[PDB]
């Protein structure tokens, strides 16, 4: 049921590689994360991941979102 | 800086004076954990739900320190030790060989 270590594990995978980046890296944990929240409503280690990434977004400010590309 | 994990350390008994007691082996590969515990800690199954909320505590409140690198696997060695009338013996000795190293 509840999917974070693949959350976890695509997170490290990702900042191994290599702030803008780190920011894609983030929102995508954040995106796997409540794609896993329905599943994971009493998980410690879910509930810590969503404040782990806050706390990051928070710190290098990084969007919610993510840039669009501008017209051509 | 680089995250937790096993370090190379070999043990020579001449250069810690040992081979006086310890008549086989000349040393042992005993290895150290040493390294960052960063967030997200439960990527690794051999941390502990303590270790992720202090991890979070510690995001919160920088008095809090992080969880530390240490051994989570440990394994046994036997050695040779002189007994009463020079007589070798045959010794296991527990948790001597780091095998894992987790943040806790
Ligand atoms: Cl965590
Ligand atoms: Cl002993």
């Amino acid at each position: 049921q509840c999917k974070i270590l693949r959350c976890n594990a695509e997170y490290v995978s990702s900042t191994l590689s290599l702030s803008g980046g780190l920011c894609r890296a983030l929102r995508s944990y954040a995106l796997c994360t409540r794609r896993t929240a329905r599943t994971c409503r009493g998980d410690l280690a879910f509930h810590s991941a969503v404040h782990g990434i806050e706390d990051l977004m928070i710190q290098h400010n990084c969007s919610r979102q993510g840039p669009t590309a501008p017209p051509p | 800086k680089s995250s937790c994990k096993r370090h190379p350390l070999y043990v020579d008994f001449s250069d810690v004076g040992w081979n006086d007691w310890i008549v086989a082996p000349p040393g042992y590969h005993a290895f150290y954990c040493h390294g960052e515990c960063p967030f997200p800690l439960a990527d690794h199954l051999n941390s502990t739900n303590h270790a992720i909320v202090q991890t979070l505590v510690n995001s919160v409140n920088s008095k809090i320190p992080k969880a530390c690198c240490v051994p989570t696997e440990l394994s046994a060695i036997s050695m040779l030790y002189l007994d009463e009338n020079e007589k070798v013996v045959l010794k296991n000795y527990q948790d001597m060989v780091v095998e894992g190293c987790g943040c806790r």
